[PDB]
């Protein structure tokens, strides 16, 4: 059946000596750090529903996807365009917003700002590693594709399945 | 030069916490986070260096002491102003204040050259009283 | 004997800070020029965050300022006929106000907090 | 099995803010890098400033910080052999810590709190 894997993988330095290279695939393995982040970033770009969630910052060093939820009543509030400066007189302006965006998932291949570092993918077998990647990949996608309407009974607060 | 009691020390530490929170809150803005994230990518594309670019207020980094300045506050008015003649007059009171309690260990000689330049004649008489009376 | 604006703001702030129910509400901004109270939209109080680790919309009630500052509401200067009229008026104002702050959150039905 | 240095600080802050009793103790510095809760060296709780208008040394208890910051005591990472053992340990430390902070003030005896 062979490895049949496009992505490269690594093994423990100590346990390689006693084994054979052809027998390395069945032994426990872990994926690379940047490789793990690259896999997650590439799948997210291809799989997220644009309506349900929006990806704000995708970079080689950071990744942020936020959840877009629509408030049934169009939210209206007042903003100040002079709020960045204290001395001059305030000037008010009306703004209507309908899609309130909340941060859901964010990750980085390495320590950058406050982003959480992605953990490397690990598996006892190359196919076991693939299943672990697939299961976690589907879990993340499922969190992204959660439906989004706000409660009429529960004004404000959060979301209800739809 | 002035003595610092424990209460002033607590206020000093409290201010440092406040300025730190100001810098932390700046980094929490979307437009600030958006700019510094992409400008980091622009820099990384320029040169493969492992750095990050952050926007921080200069005062919150150096400390409140770095940019503290006197403000001529007219009584009954909440506005703070940086007039011009009052600045010249108050600049002399700083010299007056320092003269009393700055150099107690040396002979201080003042070379005042043409003080009347761009000085109202009423202020010239005020300066005359300071020099001689 | 009408209380002025500044000390009227002082007693509300001191009373709010003194008797508040942190399980039900919290104070975000506590400054001599502004005061903000928000509602804790979160579950029962004892050790909720301590159990979810093992498995591994903001709302405001009261805003007040002694003087015009940003968009904060202006505090009303307490007025009354005499000292005991102030004491009665101030007391009832605080309780009805602060009952609103410490009022237990609405379960809100269909969203059940989500 | 031990929790992270920052995570250890995070839970104490969130839970201290939860059950804090304004009657006995008050939270002064509440920041992501430091935390300082002090006692209320003051008399009975309800309606004192109100009777004041009718008439007409601060002590810190807990100081913690996730990282070395100013003179704040450093936080300790919750370490447990078993995760449930850690959960029992984290709870016991918290009640011991927080029964201390809610302990009623001493009567002050000789000087009668003056």
């Amino acid at each position: 059946k062979l490895q049949s894997h496009n992505f490269n993988l690594n093994y423990n330095l100590l346990d390689r000596i006693q084994t054979h290279p052809m027998l390395l695939e069945t032994k426990p393995c872990y994926l690379s750090q940047e490789e793990s982040y690259k896999i997650i970033r590439n799948h997210i770009k291809a799989n997220i529903n644009p309506k349900f969630a929006r990806i704000t910052s995708d970079y080689d060093f950071c990744l942020t996807v936020v959840k877009v939820l629509e408030l049934y009543k169009p939210h209206e509030y007042i903003v100040d365009l002079n709020a960045m400066y204290k001395r001059r007189k305030p000037k008010l302006e009306k703004r209507f917003q309908t899609k309130r965006e909340v941060e859901i998932y964010k990750v980085a291949p390495k320590a950058y700002q406050s982003y959480p570092i992605v953990e490397p993918f690990s598996g006892k077998d190359v196919e076991d590693l693939k299943s672990n990647i697939k299961k976690f990949l589907d879990d993340l996608m499922a969190k992204i594709n959660e439906p989004l309407v706000e409660c009429k009974c529960c004004k404000g607060r959060g979301v209800i399945l739809n | 030069e002035s003595q610092g009691n424990e209460s002033d020390e607590g206020i000093l530490n409290n201010i440092k916490s406040l300025t730190d929170q100001v810098n932390q809150q700046i980094g929490e803005m979307t437009i600030i986070k958006g700019f510094q994230q992409e400008i980091t990518s622009e820099y990384r594309s320029l040169k493969k260096e492992e750095v990050s670019i952050e926007l921080k207020s200069e005062m919150a980094i150096k400390g409140f002491f770095s940019d503290i300045i006197p403000y001529i506050k007219k009584d009954g008015d909440s506005n703070y102003y940086p007039g011009d003649g009052r600045r010249k007059m108050l600049s002399y009171s700083i010299y007056n204040y320092l003269a009393k309690k700055k150099y107690e260990d040396k002979i201080v000689i003042y070379l005042i050259e043409e003080p009347e330049i761009s000085l109202h004649r009423s202020m010239q008489i005020a300066l005359s009283k300071q020099l001689f009376e």
